[PDB]
């Protein structure tokens, strides 16, 4: 399973070569090569049969993690008021990083996790970064609030499931308040525009099933426009009039913005309308992907673009990111007529022994050895580590077989479209589209005899899902809930 | 951790 | 010390509202006192959705406190169109801000909605106050995508003249020789010369186009940013890449720029960029095995990192 995949340690390590030719580009990399080199040669091969003397272990601290994200958890200093527009996000850090480290939470703890994030929940639709009275709705909080929901919740009068099937009509007229007619979404009233909000609505709009046509026209083209030259995309694309002329990506390919993008667009492509998804350059995105894995002497990390440094968070943005490009390459070659496609071991390896606090200190994960760890990098780089250990592919028979046992005649209400048109043509097609993206959502799986444990098992950690981002054990549940299907 |  | 607001004579009339967090919240934030004063005026002041300039200052004391408080970055823009304050002085405020560290998505989305209010009949200032803001970081990716913005904005307004093009790219090539590894730099040149609307598309520009990236790989063989330049270009305006292979040939160890005949020192070879070139060239002119072992050697010798993706190129070539 590891022909195609070397340790870091098997390979030579050499700095990038400066071609006589010193930049502050060039500056910063070196500085960061020794930083990364030097803690590898401190720390004893996660490959190897008995631990070697002297050397750090490697392996994966699980119960130091668990206690940084629960002091956390209950109670922050006051620094953290830079983030007090974002505590969705580290709810959703903490109970995902807990449920891939399998650390459960007792069910009083769920319980004040649901409640805290339904009091997020305005009326009039979405969930902000804090509470309705004090914060209005966002599209990137109401993902961060629907997916620890789904991790969190459960179907009874307690769990909050229940409150946001009552919610999915008032959601949806968010959502289209939201909707520019180019394709872009602003992420809130009188916010930006970027596929950063593309992506949290459409992956709530797929798992509450109130996807409909006038929601998504256009919204393809605006994410294809966002893929530069170098294959990856930038965070949008600009419409110039002629409806436009012409769209144009507005920065670099970025792995944040390429995540959003490939989710986005894989997303789509379960959607049942005439020449729907607009095309996406999948070979491109799927080279741009693996040219961002660092070199043996930075750890085998991710980068995020060309000519920037490794960061642990990119392991999930641009290693999550691969099995959805490799899928759409994959389906272009079946539309014409294996191998690991970036280094699965050498990422485990930068997170075993770059990406997590140095033993014996607060636990968590980090950008880089320097980088004080938080919640956002421990929950995204164990994200990107399972996507290394586990094999995840999106299997044709496994959306078959979902098709086989999908119950049309079951489901919550419509959405009541904004526009008189704006709905599904009839019931046929709409069920059609509940099928098929319900069907799509559960079709990841992971791959028998694929998995990889860079360091024994005991550095297992459970399968998070590509795209959602949340185990296949919450998202089926989850979506069997809001589609009524059991 | 700024994303948004 | 700190005066409370419940103490202060222009809020003596304003009831605060608590923040509603529910019985026993997750991540609760241990609050400055100030921070919390201010937050439950805040929510008073828009619950009743007053528009008045102690809700301005309001939101100004809130923002600089948290820069990322989107909600207060949304009430302060529809407090300067209600009130018709002057954006001018809104715009010299936002320069300090970034000045004095207080930076994030919400700072630069207000200062592209200002500038979208504002409309200026020509952005010159803006501009150059962008490339100023460049010299601290100049990677940082929310201006850049800023300067993408204004210059799509303004030229379908028709308000960026020639001179103003011209301008930008001297700019943009004077970022390139400070630093040809920046990446954000070779996106504007794309932008500038490639995806603008305007942009030129003729014989001669695309010679000199091609000019410009040779030489700034026989400047820097190892820069993946002018490598993908490369790439994107050739691809994009579907030029064969064998008429280019003789000034990529001597990295996989006429009339255009070549290789210095001494290859700069600590130019190790062979560089896999262009070995992929090569490959990519062999697949151009149909020579899928000539291919197919140019990717073996990138996956088992020249480029390990990438092993399987390297291995899967050369699977296609069968
Ligand atoms: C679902 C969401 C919220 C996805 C967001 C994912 C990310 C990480 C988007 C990137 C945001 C961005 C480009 C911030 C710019 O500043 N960050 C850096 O400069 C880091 P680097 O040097 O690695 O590019
Ligand atoms: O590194 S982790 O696995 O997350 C947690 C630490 O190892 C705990 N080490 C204890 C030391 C004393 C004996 C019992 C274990
Ligand atoms: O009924 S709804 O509109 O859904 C929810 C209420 O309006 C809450 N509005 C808040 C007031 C304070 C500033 C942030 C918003
Ligand atoms: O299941 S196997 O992969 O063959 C081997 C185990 O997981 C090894 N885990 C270590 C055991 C001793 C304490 C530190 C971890
Ligand atoms: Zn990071």
């Amino acid at each position: 399973a590891t022909e195609f995949t070397p340790s870091v340690y098997s390979l030579v390590s050499k700095p990038l070569p400066s071609n006589s030719r010193p930049s502050a580009t060039l500056d910063e990399q070196a500085e960061t090569e020794d930083l990364i080199s030097q803690l590898f040669d401190l720390t004893a091969d996660p490959n190897a049969l008995v631990s070697e003397h002297g050397k750090r272990y490697s392996g994966l601290r699980k119960q130091e993690h668990t206690q940084f994200l629960a002091s956390s958890f209950f109670q922050l200093p006051g620094k953290f008021v830079s983030l007090d527009a974002s505590r969705p996000w580290l709810v959703f850090w903490t109970v995902h990083s807990l449920d891939l480290l399998g650390v459960a939470l007792d069910q009083g703890t769920k319980d004040r996790v649901v409640s805290t994030l339904l009091h997020f929940l305005s009326p009039k639709g979405g969930f902000g970064g804090g509470p309705a009275n004090s914060q209005i709705p966002h599209l990137l909080p109401t993902y961060a609030s629907v997916c620890s929901l789904a991790i969190a919740g459960n179907d009874s009068s307690t769990g909050g499931w229940k409150d946001l099937a009552a919610a999915r009509q008032s959601i949806y007229e968010f959502f289209m308040r939201c909707k520019r007619p180019d394709g872009g979404f602003v992420v809130c009233e009188g916010g930006e525009v970027d596929v950063r909000g593309t992506y949290c609505l459409l992956v709530v709009a797929t798992l509450l099933d109130i996807i409909t046509p006038e929601l998504l026209h256009n919204v393809d083209k605006f994410v294809s426009a966002c893929q530069t030259y170098e294959g990856g995309f930038a965070c949008a694309s600009f419409p110039f009039p002629s409806e436009p002329s012409c769209r144009v990506s507005m920065a670099e390919a970025h792995g944040g913005y390429t995540s959003c993008s490939l989710n986005s667009h894989f997303l789509l492509t379960s959607v049942p309308l005439p020449s729907f998804p607009l095309s996406i350059d999948a070979n491109a995105a799927l080279r741009w992907t693996v040219l961002q894995q660092g070199e043996p002497i930075e750890g085998g990390g991710f980068r995020g673009r060309t000519n920037k440094l490794v960061d642990g968070c990119y392991s999930w943005w641009v290693g999550g990111g691969a099995p959805v490009a490799e899928e759409l390459v994959r389906r272009e070659k079946s539309r014409k007529v294996i191998p690991p496609i970036f280094n699965r071991v050498a990422l485990q390896e930068f997170t075993l022994v770059a990406a997590q606090q140095d033993p014996g200190s607060t636990g968590g994960l980090r950008d880089k050895p320097g980088k004080r760890p938080d919640q956002y990098h421990t929950c995204n780089n164990l994200s990107g580590l399972s996507i290394a250990q586990h094999k995840m592919s999106h299997s044709p028979s496994t959306v078959s077989s979902n098709r086989l046992k999908f119950d049309a005649s079951k489901g919550l209400p419509a959405v009541k479209p904004v526009a008189p048109g704006g709905g599904w043509k009839n019931e046929d097609e709409r069920q059609n589209a509940r099928r098929e993206i319900w069907a799509n959502a559960l079709g990841w799986i992971e791959e028998e005899g694929g998995e990889i444990i860079v360091g024994g098992k005991d550095n297992r950690i459970n399968t998070t899902t590509p795209v959602f981002n949340i185990l296949g054990l919450r998202l089926k549940p989850f979506i069997n809930y809001f589609y009524c299907q059991e | 951790m700024i994303i948004m | 010390t700190y005066i409370p607001m419940s103490q202060r004579r222009s809020w003596a009339d304003v009831k605060p509202i608590m923040q509603d967090d529910g019985p026993n919240p997750v991540v609760p934030i241990m609050y400055s006192e100030e921070y919390k004063d201010a937050m439950d005026y805040f929510r008073a002041i828009a619950a009743k959705e007053e528009k008045s300039e102690r809700a301005l200052e309001l939101t100004e004391i809130i923002v600089r406190m948290n820069p990322a408080h989107y909600t207060v970055w949304q009430y302060r823009f529809s407090l300067l169109t209600s009130l018709n304050k002057s954006l001018e002085d809104e715009l010299r405020l936002m320069n300090e801000f970034a000045v004095q560290n207080l930076k994030s998505y919400q700072v630069w989305h207000h200062r592209l909605l200002l500038l979208d209010r504002i409309s200026p009949q020509d952005p010159v200032s803006e501009i150059e106050y962008i490339h100023g803001s460049l010299l601290p970081d100049p990677k940082n990716y929310h201006t850049w995508a800023y300067l993408h913005w204004l210059y799509s904005h303004f030229s379908t307004l028709g308000r960026i003249s020639e001179a103003q093009w011209g301008s930008e790219l001297d700019w943009c090539n004077e970022m390139l020789r400070v630093d040809g590894r920046n990446n954000s730099a070779w996106g504007w040149r794309w932008y500038l010369r490639v995806s603008r609307p305007g942009a030129e598309t003729s014989s001669r520009s695309l010679q000199d186009e091609l000019i410009y990236i040779l030489k700034s790989i026989h400047l820097i063989p190892h820069n993946v940013s002018a490598w993908n330049y490369l790439r994107g270009f050739l691809k994009h305006f579907s030029l064969p890449l064998v008429p280019i292979l003789p000034a990529i040939l001597p990295y996989t160890a006429f009339g255009f720029p070549m290789p210095s005949d001494p290859l700069p020192e600590d130019t190790p070879l062979p560089v896999p960029l262009a070995l992929e070139y090569l490959a990519d060239s062999f697949i151009e002119q149909n020579r899928v095995d000539d291919a197919a072992k140019v990717f073996e050697k990138l996956s088992s010798e020249y480029d390990q990192m990438r092993a399987g993706y390297w291995e899967f190129r050369r699977r296609e070539c069968a």
